[PDB]
């Protein structure tokens, strides 16, 4: 494609503007980091509850993130935040989205319908209407046009790895997603293969190796807790064949840094 | 389900 | 809102009436769309979603300037820079002359120039129709109502039943292809371009089915040789008459051989060897484009 590279450029450009505040949590005076957690991870199975495309989880994450940058949220709001924000990227990106019913219903009447409709304006509001964000999706999607062969072992495993990353803003809030992209790309290649970083890929991004390692290091950590985790909701999810089972798959002991 |  | 004051409607679309107003303290004029808020129904609809964060991105001079949102209680008003008409009522007051000849070259140049700014930002426009291509008195055309466009960082999954007037639509998207690719918004603009050489529409089908068999009539039956992996497509049937491709210059006869050399390169069987927007400038038609105004 003739504008893959701009597309790619641009996408570089609009992750920065897209990104979040580093340390909101901290200055969020009732919720934190293990309560985001555990609203994430809600959202993994309302996806999976209304069948919903993986991008439109990303994109939910990402909304929820800038929203909490600049307002104070209690913690019996937070849920209205996350279903708000459900709504406007199913909006965004989905063919038909989830009526607001069956939002209020997963919820089971914890907010009325109105009270959705009033916080999906609120939302628009304080992210002016910024919603097409870049993803952790969208850059694994256009790192895997350059792998030879095509492994969908490896696929599979990325994305698992980069929905993995969805959960804990401590650490993964201080990378881009084009950097947690390439992380879990040679995380998943490295594991299933023994493979590394393609040539091709550091020459698209101008990432080495070498500049991957402290996010590397992290989902390394990550995916050898994973089974320990709190959280259970993406495990469950890519034991499916739907996905090869790479939920499975044992992680390697050493990475070989 | 509700949640916190 | 209290600084706008209405003129007159301006028709219906999308979010439905669309009015002229001019902005009481700077002296400007401008298209206001007005969506109404119901409190029980839906909130914001997605075209709106779509088409604000969209056109907030897109800024050039061949793509519709959004200049504000306003929010209230019960109502969202959109904003947008005022063109007093769309190519669809040109082309009805344009009939029995016809547009003349370097008015339709401009006009596909510009075209070409905001479709490149969209495909290289990732967004696909997905429902480009004389309907939704405004002009003004001065030559401008732009690229407008983005309200099914998509944005392609991740490949865009097809509607199961297009929703989007028959007579545009990409032979892919008729057989049923799984994604759209930027292919699609080229083969619309080949048809308008058509159109605005001949007066009518290229392709003016009744069915689905028909849609197809008016493209294969024009351009002939596609095969695995034109088009690697047709026969694989899922709502293709090998039952389909086999005709075969009918003379160029009898399709469009006004136009010299660069016109028919661009044409025939916007309407490729193949999507992947369509001529992009990138590359539909560079063509050799449009050496000679300069910007004559309407009348």
């Amino acid at each position: 494609p003739d504008y893959h590279e701009d597309i790619h450029t641009y996408l570089r450009e609009m992750e920065v503007k897209c990104k979040p505040k580093v340390g909101y949590m901290k200055k969020q005076p009732d919720i934190t980091n293990s309560m985001r957690a555990i609203l994430v991870d809600w959202l993994v199975e309302v996806g999976e509850e209304y069948k919903l495309q993986n991008e439109t989880l990303h994109l939910a994450v990402n909304y929820i993130d800038r929203f909490l940058s600049s307002m104070s949220v209690l913690r019996g709001k937070l849920q209205l935040v996350g279903t708000a924000a459900m709504l406007l990227a199913s909006k965004f990106e989905e063919i038909y989205p989830p009526e607001v019913a069956e939002f209020v219903y997963i919820t089971d009447d914890t907010y009325t319908k109105k009270q959705v409709l009033r916080m999906e304006h609120l939302v628009l509001k304080v992210l002016t209407f910024d919603l097409a964000a870049p993803t952790v999706n969208q850059f694994l999607t256009q790192y895997f046009l350059h792998q030879q062969p095509a492994n969908c072992k490896v696929e599979s495993l990325a994305m698992f790895l980069g929905e993995l990353s969805l959960i804990d803003a401590d650490p993964y809030l201080k990378y881009l997603p084009s950097v947690i992209a390439g992380a879990a790309f040679h995380l998943a290649l490295y594991t299933v293969t023994g493979q590394s970083w393609p040539e091709s890929l550091i020459r698209k991004t101008g990432y080495t190796l070498e500049s991957l390692k402290p996010c590397l290091m992290d989902l390394h950590q990550t995916y050898l807790k994973a089974p320990q985790h709190a959280q259970q909701s993406i495990r469950e999810k890519y034991k499916n064949s739907k996905y090869h089972g790479v939920s499975l798959l044992n992680p390697p002991e050493t990475l070989n840094l | 389900r509700r949640x916190f | 809102m209290e600084n706008f004051q209405k003129v007159e409607k301006i028709g219906e679309g999308t979010y439905g009436v669309v009015y002229k107003a001019r902005n009481k303290l700077t002296g400007e004029v401008v298209a206001l769309k007005k969506i109404r808020l119901d409190t029980e129904t839906e909130g914001v609809p997605s075209t709106a979603i779509r088409e604000i964060s969209l056109l907030k991105e897109l800024n050039h001079p061949n793509i519709v300037k959004l200049l504000d949102v306003i929010h209230t209680e019960n109502k969202l008003y959109l904003v947008f820079e005022f063109l007093h008409q769309d190519l669809k009522k040109f082309m009805d007051a344009s009939a029995l002359t016809g547009i003349p000849l370097p008015l339709i070259k401009s006009y596909l140049f510009q075209l070409l120039q905001g479709l490149a700014f969209c495909h290289s930002h990732r967004v696909l426009h997905r429902d480009l129709k004389p309907q939704n291509l405004l002009i003004n008195t001065e030559g401008a055309i732009k690229l407008a109502d983005f309200g099914l466009a998509r944005a392609f960082g991740v490949p865009v999954r097809t509607y199961t039943h297009e929703v989007v007037t028959l007579w545009y639509r990409a032979p892919e998207i008729l057989l049923g292809c799984k994604y759209y690719s930027t292919a699609v918004d080229i083969w619309s603009l080949g048809c308008i371009f058509a159109e605005m050489v001949t007066r009518r529409a290229l392709f003016p089908g009744d069915s689905e089915i028909d849609q197809l068999f008016r493209i294969f009539r024009t351009l002939g039956t596609p095969d695995e040789v034109v088009w690697p992996g047709v026969t694989s497509m899922p709502d293709y049937k090998p039952s389909f008459p086999k005709w075969a491709r009918q003379d160029f210059s009898k399709v469009v006869p006004p136009l010299d051989e660069d016109g028919r050399s661009l044409l025939s390169q916007m309407l490729h069987y193949d999507p992947n060897k369509r001529i992009s927007a990138k590359a539909a400038l560079a063509h050799p038609f449009f050496q000679d484009v300069t910007k004559p105004v309407p009348h």
